[PDB]
């Protein structure tokens, strides 16, 4: 079940798109998020990722409605599609690695700057076969890692 | 992108850790 913790985390991330921190999560806010993690959704599209996530179908995203997604898909621990869909903000060139560069931008667009040793670091660590890259199966296992 | 987003934060939150 939902921890106090697990709240914190998931509103963490409820934050980063909830820009103006009203409480509710726009086509707006969602369209802006996407860009900065190298998507580019039409509205239409923007639309439809809202309303899988909108229950009660008033055009937005609230806390409450997230939660329920968000802790959903976590319990489905088997599930692949959530790490593939993170593999894709990464791997902007669609080359099937992740570059030094690639990881520091999604994380600068986290809010997180890092030194250049961070993130050497961070490849370092999860790039099992040492060849300077994270490819697919050595990401699986950065995201799956205990 | 929502959950994809929570992962790479909680893998960064580990990465901090350990
Ligand atoms: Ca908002
Ligand atoms: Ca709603
Ligand atoms: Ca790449
Ligand atoms: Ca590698
Ligand atoms: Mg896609
Ligand atoms: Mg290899």
């Amino acid at each position: 079940q939902l921890t106090e913790e697990q709240i914190a985390e998931f509103k963490e991330a409820f934050s980063l798109f909830d820009k103006d921190g009203d409480g509710t999560i726009t086509t707006k806010e969602l369209g802006t998020v996407m860009r900065s993690l190298g998507q580019n959704p039409t509205e239409a599209e923007l639309q439809d990722m809202i309303n899988e996530v909108d229950a009660d179908g008033n055009g937005t995203i609230d806390f409450p409605e997230f939660l329920t997604m968000m802790a959903r898909k976590m319990k489905d621990t088997d599930s692949e599609e959530e790490i593939r869909e993170a593999f894709r903000v990464f791997d902007k060139d669609g080359n099937g690695y992740i570059s030094a560069a690639e990881l520091r931008h999604v994380m600068t667009n986290l809010g997180e700057k890092l030194t250049d040793e961070e993130v050497d670091e961070m490849i370092r660590e999860a790039d099992i076969d040492g060849d300077g890259q994270v490819n697919y199966e050595e990401f699986v296992q950065m995201m799956t890692a205990k | 992108k929502f959950y994809a987003t929570f992962l790479i934060q909680e893998y960064f939150r580990k990465f901090k850790k350990r």
